[PDB]
RNA sequence: GGCAGACCAUACGGGUUGCC
C-alpha cells in the first residue's frame, strides 16, 4: 500500500478542481462580442497601427526635439 | 644568445585542468617536486605568516639531520627548541600533539641527538600545512607562475641548434660520445650521439632499446655513483642520449699512473659503488659489465658508472646468455639454460676489488693482507648463490653491515662528505649502402623523453631566480601599459566559464593565411579575441558535430565538423593544449546537444520528410 | 472501488460542464463580425537595424516608457537599448550562460531574467554609483525557469519546468503562495493590467486561470492539439489568446469559458513562438517559425500581412505601450522594428 | 716467439692471413 491513496487524494483534487469550475455563472456567445467589437470600435480610433499616423508624430520615422 | 621564454597565466586554467585529471595534484605531489617546494617556500615565507613559522622550523630540521658531527648536534638542538618548539607554546599557538611533544621533551634533557630524533614532529609540519594552506596557496600567483614552468616542460622538444658541442671525447659501437653544454642555461652535460645507419647494419636493436629504456629506471632520484640520463631525442640522421658529465678519467687509466692502491683508499671507492649497486638492485637493474675502465671521475673526484652497454632486465624476464666482460662473470651466467640475478654483479664486484689492488687477475689469497678483507672477498667470489653475499634476501646490506665498513658510517658516504684518497689534475664513410627507410623510423617513437625529477634541478642550480624576477618584471610593465590603455577585467571573470587559451585558426580552409586568436570556453558557445578588441568572433556548440584531430604537413592538429556542411582550422603552440581542450571539449558540445533534446524551446526543429 | 467512484463521476462532470457552454453557444464571431467593415492590408516597414547579439535572441520584454526594452539571447549576456538612436544603453552578462526568459520592470529601474540556472536572476540598473550589480538569486523549483512576470519593485511571478507557477516576494525571496495544477511544463504567463488575475499554458495542451491573489485555478480551457508555448492578454481583462507548435492560434473568453475563434489557414504548418495584441484588440501577431509574423484580423480570422526581414526563426516579440511600433526577437541574432 | 691486419670492446686496450 503507497500508490493506492497516493493516486486516490490526487484523483480526490480532481474532483474539488472539477466542482470548483463548474459553480461559475456563465454568459452566451454574443454578449462578449458586442462588449469587445465595441471596445476594439471604441478605441479602434486611437490604434497607430490602424490609424498610419504623421510621419512627424511617429519618433521612428521623424520626431523632432529629443533629449 | 638564447634563452627560453615562459607561457602566460591564461595557461593555468588550462593546465591546472590537465593535471586534475592525472592526479599529481596534492599537497605532496607538487611539494615533492622541489620547485613545487620551493615556489611553495616563496610563497609561504613572503606572503602568508603562519606558514612562514614552520618553515623555518622546516627548513632548520634539514640543517639539522645534514649536519657533520654528533657533538655539533646538540649546539643546534640548543637552537631550535628555545625557540621553534618552545618559542610557539609561549605565544600558545602550538598545534602540535602531546605524545609529539614528550618524545623531543624527553630526549633534549637526556640529549640523545639521532636524526631520527624530531621526525614524529616533520609528519605533523606536513599535517598542518596541508590543510589550509596547501588550498590557499593554490590561489597564489606563486601557484601560477608553477604552471607556467610547468608548462614549458611538457612543451620541451630537442634539436641540435640548441647545442653548442666543443670537443670529441669517445668512439665505439654505433656512435661517438661528446662533450655538450646548453647554451639557454650553461652547464656541462654527457650527449653520447649515435649514426644510425650502422644499427640496422649490425642488427642492435635490442640492445639501443635496451640502453635507453635502462638509463629512465636507474636516473629516477638523484645518485651520484651513476651517471644519470637528463634527456633523450631522435632526428633524421642522428641519435643521442643527454647525461651527466665529468672530467677525471677511469680507475684503469689511474691504475697505470699510481700503480697499486692502498687500504684506506680503496675503502673509500669501493664504498661508492655499493650505493650504486644499491640503486640499480632497488630498481630491479644489472649492469652485467662491472670494470675499472668503466667507471668515471670527475673535479672533486667521486666516482660514477659509464657504458651501460649489457645492462638487461631482471626484473621479471631473466636472461639466460652468456652476457658480460669475458673475466667478471659468476658461474651462473656463464651456464647455458640457468638464471642469475644480482649475483651477476656482486661476483663482478669482488673480481673488480682485485684488480683495484694487485693489476691482473686469475681460490687463494695473499700474505700481507689484514685480517676483515679475506673474510670479505672470499664471501664475494664464492662459486654458489646461496653462499655469497647479497644473494639471500637483503642485498645492499649485507655489504654494509661487514667488519671492513666498520668503522665508517653508511650516511656520510651517502653525501660525499669523506674526501677522496688523491686528486686528479687538470692542464668515416663505410655504409653508403644503406638508406633512411620507412620500417626503420616506425620504431624511434616512445624514444624522447625527459626526466620530470632531473630537469627540475637543472634549474635550480642556474637561471630560475634571475628568470622569475625578469618575467615579473615584464609582467608589471605589461599590465602597467595594459592600465594607460584602460584596463579590461579578464572576460571570463564571474561567468560560468570553464577554461580559456591560445590558438592559430586558419581564417579559411583555402588561403595559406595563419591568423592567432585567444580563445573562450562555454557551456553553450565558443567566443574568441584578438589584440584589442572584446570577441566579435563566435561559434556554439549547437553548431558542431565531432571533433577529430589531424596530421597537418606533420603537425598534428585539430578538426572542428561543421554541422552546415563544412570544416574548421586549428593550432596550438604547446603540445599539451590541444588536449586538455578535446577533453572538456568534447564533453561539453555532448552534454550541450544531449540536453537540447530535452528543452521545447531551444531544441532543434523536429525532422519532418 | 473509490477510485472507480471517482472516474465515472468525471467522465458526468466533464460531459455536464461543457453541455454548460454549448448551452450558451449558439452563435460565433464570425456571424458577428461579417458585418463589419475589413482591416484592408496593413503592410508595415523596417525602421530599425539592432546589429547587438551574436548568438541566437530568445524572450525580450519591452520598457514601459516607450523606446528602451531588455532582450535575452543565448550568447549569456542580456542588452538594454535605446530603439530609438539604435544605441545599446548596457550590456551585462550572466552568471549562468542558460538563459531563456527576460523582463522589464513597470517603473522600469529594475530588472529580471533567467533560465536553465532554474533561477531567476534580478538586478538594478541604478544603484548607488551606475555601475550595474546583481540585486537577488531566486531559487525553488527543481526544474528551469519559462518566462517570469513583475508586480511592481516589490512582488514578481514566474513559471518553470516542474509544472508549477509561483508567486514571490521581493523583500525576503519567498514563496507568498503557490499554483500547483499543470501536468505538462509550464510555459508563457500573461499579466493582468489590473495586476490581480493571470492566465498560463503548458505542454498538456490546456490553458488555466488563476487566483492571483488566493493561489488557485480558476477555469480549465481544453481545445489546443500540440505544446502552447505563446500567451497574451486583452486589454479589458476578460479575454486572451494563444499560439502552439499545432500551427493554429486560438481565442478564448472567461465569463462565457470556452474557445471563440481559430486562426487556421491550409498553407501554414509551423509553430509560434510568443503572441501579442494591439492596442486596439482587433490586431493579433504571432510569432512564427518562418522568419516573419502574420497579423491577423482578430475579428474575422483574416491573414492581414506578413513582416518578412529576418532570416532565421521568431522566438518572440511585444508592441509598445502605446501601441506605436513592433519589436522583434529572433534567432538570426537581431531586432527590428516595425510601424 | 715478435710485429702487422681481421673479428669485437670502445667517455677503456685485452681475447685467425702476411712478415722475420
Ligand atoms: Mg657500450
Amino acid at each position: 500500500a503507497s500508490n493506492n491513496t497516493a493516486s486516490i487524494a490526487q484523483a480526490r483534487k480532481l474532483v474539488e478542481q472539477l466542482k470548483m469550475e463548474a459553480n461559475i455563472d456563465r454568459i452566451k456567445v454574443s454578449k462578449a462580442a458586442a462588449d469587445l467589437m465595441a471596445y476594439c470600435e471604441a478605441h479602434a480610433k486611437e490604434d497607430p497601427l490602424l490609424t498610419p499616423v504623421p510621419a512627424s508624430e511617429n519618433p521612428f520615422r521623424e520626431k523632432k526635439f529629443f533629449c | 644568445s638564447k634563452k627560453i621564454l615562459l607561457p602566460e597565466p591564461s595557461i593555468r586554467s588550462v593546465m591546472q585542468k590537465y593535471l586534475e585529471d592525472r592526479g599529481e595534484v596534492t599537497f605532496e605531489k607538487i611539494f615533492s617536486q622541489k620547485l613545487g617546494y620551493l615556489l611553495f617556500r616563496d610563497f609561504c615565507l613572503k606572503h602568508l605568516e603562519e606558514a612562514k613559522p614552520l618553515v623555518e622550523f622546516y627548513e632548520e630540521i634539514k640543517k639539522y639531520e645534514k649536519l657533520e658531527t654528533e657533538e655539533e648536534r646538540l649546539v643546534c638542538s640548543r637552537e631550535i627548541f628555545d625557540t621553534y618548539i618552545m618559542k610557539e607554546l609561549l605565544a600558545c599557538s602550538h598545534p602540535f600533539s602531546k605524545s609529539a611533544i614528550e618524545h623531543v621533551q624527553g630526549h633534549l634533557v637526556k640529549k640523545q641527538v639521532p636524526p631520527d630524533l624530531f621526525q614524529p614532529y616533520i609528519e605533523e609540519i606536513c599535517q598542518n600545512l596541508r590543510g589550509d594552506v596547501f588550498q590557499k596557496f593554490i590561489e597564489s600567483d606563486k601557484f601560477t607562475r608553477f604552471c607556467q614552468w610547468k608548462n614549458v616542460e611538457l612543451n620541451i622538444h630537442l634539436t641540435m641548434n640548441d647545442f653548442s658541442v666543443h670537443r670529441i671525447i669517445g668512439r665505439g659501437g654505433f656512435g661517438e660520445v661528446y662533450g655538450c653544454r646548453k647554451a639557454d642555461t650553461g652547464k656541462m652535460y654527457a650527449m653520447k650521439c649515435l649514426d644510425k645507419k650502422r644499427i640496422k647494419m649490425k642488427q642492435g636493436e635490442t640492445l639501443a632499446l635496451n640502453e635507453r629504456i635502462m638509463l629512465s629506471l636507474v636516473s629516477t632520484g638523484d645518485c651520484p655513483f651513476i651517471v644519470c640520463m637528463s634527456y633523450a631525442f631522435h632526428t633524421p640522421d642522428k641519435l643521442s642520449f643527454i647525461l651527466d658529465l665529468m672530467n677525471g678519467g677511469d680507475l684503469h687509466y689511474h691504475l697505470s699512473q699510481h700503480g697499486v692502491f692502498s687500504e684506506a683508499d680503496m675503502r673509500f671507492y669501493a664504498a661508492e659503488i655499493i650505493l650504486g649497486l644499491e640503486h640499480m638492485h632497488n630498481r630491479f637493474v644489472v649492469y652485467r659489465d662491472l670494470k675499472p675502465a668503466n667507471i668515471l671521475l670527475d673535479e672533486h673526484g667521486h666516482v660514477r658508472i659509464s657504458d651501460l652497454g649489457l645492462a638487461c632486465d631482471f626484473s621479471k624476464k631473466k636472461p639466460h646468455a652468456s652476457v658480460g666482460t669475458h673475466g667478471y662473470m659468476a658461474p651462473e651466467v656463464l651456464q647455458k639454460g640457468v638464471a642469475y640475478d644480482s649475483s651477476a654483479d656482486w661476483f663482478s664486484l669482488g673480481c673488480m676489488l682485485f684488480k683495484l689492488l694487485r693489476g691482473h687477475s686469475p681460490v687463494e689469497l695473499p700474505d700481507s693482507f689484514s685480517p676483515e678483507l679475506r673474510s670479505l672477498l672470499e664471501g664475494l667470489l664464492q662459486r654458489d648463490v646461496n653462499r655469497r653475499l647479497g644473494c639471500l634476501g637483503r642485498g645492499a646490506q649485507e655489504v654494509k653491515e661487514s667488519p671492513f665498513f666498520r668503522s665508517l658510517d653508511w650516511q656520510m658516504v651517502f653525501l660525499q662528505k669523506y674526501p677522496p684518497p688523491l686528486i686528479p689534475p687538470r692542464g668515416e664513410e663505410d655504409t653508403k649502402g644503406i638508406k633512411l627507410l620507412d620500417s626503420d623510423q616506425e620504431l624511434y617513437r616512445n624514444f624522447p623523453l625527459t626526466i620530470s625529477e632531473r630537469w627540475q634541478q637543472e634549474v635550480a642550480e642556474t637561471v630560475f631566480d634571475t628568470i622569475n624576477a625578469e618575467t615579473d618584471r615584464l609582467e608589471a610593465r605589461k599590465k602597467t601599459k595594459n592600465k594607460q590603455l584602460g584596463h579590461e577585467e579578464d572576460y571570463a571573470l564571474g561567468k560560468d566559464c570553464i577554461m580559456h587559451g591560445y590558438m592559430s585558426k586558419m581564417g579559411n580552409p583555402f588561403l595559406t593565411q595563419w591568423q592567432r586568436r585567444y580563445f573562450y570556453l562555454f557551456p553553450n558557445r565558443l567566443e574568441w579575441r584578438g589584440e584589442g578588441e572584446a570577441p566579435q568572433s563566435l561559434l556554439t556548440m549547437e553548431e558542431i558535430q565531432s571533433v577529430e584531430e589531424t596530421q597537418i604537413k606533420e603537425r598534428k592538429c585539430l578538426l572542428l565538423k561543421i554541422r552546415g556542411g563544412k570544416q574548421f582550422v586549428l593550432q596550438c603552440d604547446s603540445d599539451p593544449e590541444l588536449v586538455q581542450w578535446k577533453k572538456e571539449l568534447r564533453d561539453a558540445y555532448r552534454e550541450a546537444q544531449q540536453l537540447v533534446q530535452r528543452v521545447p524551446k531551444m531544441k532543434n526543429k523536429p525532422r519532418a520528410p | 472501488s473509490e477510485l472507480d467512484q471517482l472516474r465515472q463521476e468525471a467522465e458526468q462532470l466533464k460531459n455536464q460542464i461543457r453541455d454548460a457552454r454549448k448551452a450558451c453557444a449558439d452563435a460565433t464571431l464570425s456571424q458577428i463580425t461579417n458585418n463589419i467593415d475589413p482591416v484592408g492590408r496593413i503592410q508595415m516597414r523596417t525602421r530599425r537595424t539592432l546589429r547587438g547579439h551574436l548568438a541566437k535572441i530568445y524572450a525580450m520584454h519591452w520598457g514601459t516608457d516607450s523606446r528602451l526594452l531588455v532582450s535575452a539571447s543565448q550568447d549569456g549576456k542580456l542588452i538594454i537599448w535605446d530603439s530609438y538612436t539604435t544605441n545599446k544603453v548596457h550590456a551585462i552578462p550572466l552568471r549562468s550562460s542558460w538563459v531563456m526568459t527576460c523582463a522589464y520592470a513597470p517603473s522600469g529601474n529594475y530588472v529580471a531574467c533567467g533560465g536553465l540556472d532554474n533561477i531567476c536572476s534580478i538586478y538594478n540598473l541604478k544603484t548607488r554609483e551606475g555601475n550595474v550589480r546583481v540585486s537577488r538569486e531566486l531559487a525553488g523549483h527543481t526544474g528551469y525557469l519559462s518566462c517570469c512576470r513583475f508586480l511592481d519593485d516589490n512582488q514578481i511571478v514566474t513559471s518553470s519546468g516542474d509544472t508549477t507557477c509561483a508567486l514571490w516576494d521581493i523583500e525576503t525571496g519567498q514563496q507568498t503562495t503557490t499554483f500547483t495544477g499543470h501536468t505538462g511544463d509550464v510555459m508563457s504567463l500573461s499579466l493582468a493590467p489590473d495586476t490581480r488575475l493571470f492566465v498560463s499554458g503548458a505542454c498538456d495542451a490546456s490553458a488555466k486561470l488563476w487566483d492571483v491573489r488566493e493561489g488557485m485555478c480558476r477555469q480549465t480551457f481544453t481545445g489546443h492539439e500540440s505544446d502552447i508555448n505563446a500567451i497574451c492578454f486583452f486589454p479589458n481583462g476578460n479575454a486572451f489568446a494563444t499560439g502552439s507548435d499545432d500551427a493554429t492560434c486560438r481565442l478564448f473568453d472567461l465569463r462565457a469559458d470556452q474557445e471563440l475563434m481559430t486562426y487556421s489557414h491550409d498553407n501554414i504548418i509551423c509553430g509560434i513562438t510568443s503572441v501579442s495584441f494591439s492596442k486596439s484588440g482587433r490586431l493579433l501577431l504571432a510569432g512564427y517559425d518562418d522568419f516573419n509574423c502574420n497579423v491577423w484580423d482578430a475579428l474575422k480570422a483574416d491573414r492581414a500581412g506578413v513582416l518578412a526581414g529576418h532570416d532565421n526563426r521568431v522566438s518572440c516579440l511585444g508592441v509598445t505601450d502605446d501601441g506605436m511600433a513592433v519589436a522583434t526577437g529572433s534567432w538570426d541574432s537581431f531586432l527590428k522594428i516595425w510601424n
